[PDB]
């Protein structure tokens, strides 16, 4: 990469508090809005 | 008693045949108006892509 990076990279799991009933639900309401429109 | 009955009797066959043909015509028209409707619905791929945009990925 023709240079020494300023910083390292880590798996970006900082916001790990992501629920499964929440993620599906958010996708659900995106769909219903589109289905109706 | 004699004349009108004889002429009605003579009429019967042609009328019967024409009415049979008319009924067959009605059935044929009923059949010809049947078409299978195919509806197009929004592809879910776009919905998934929009979901990604909301995810800010």
């Amino acid at each position: 990469i023709s240079g020494v990076s300023p910083l390292l990279y880590f798996p970006p799991t900082t916001t790990s508090t992501t629920n499964r009933e929440d993620q599906i639900n958010k996708n659900t309401n995106i769909a219903i809005q589109m289905i109706k429109r | 008693d004699i004349m009108v009955p004889s002429f009605v009797y003579n009429k019967l066959p042609v009328i019967h045949f024409l009415q049979e043909k008319r009924a067959e015509q009605k059935l044929r028209r009923v059949l010809d108006e049947t078409y299978t409707e195919w509806t197009e619905e929004l592809d879910q791929a776009h919905v998934t892509d929009a979901i990604t945009r909301s995810l800010n990925i």
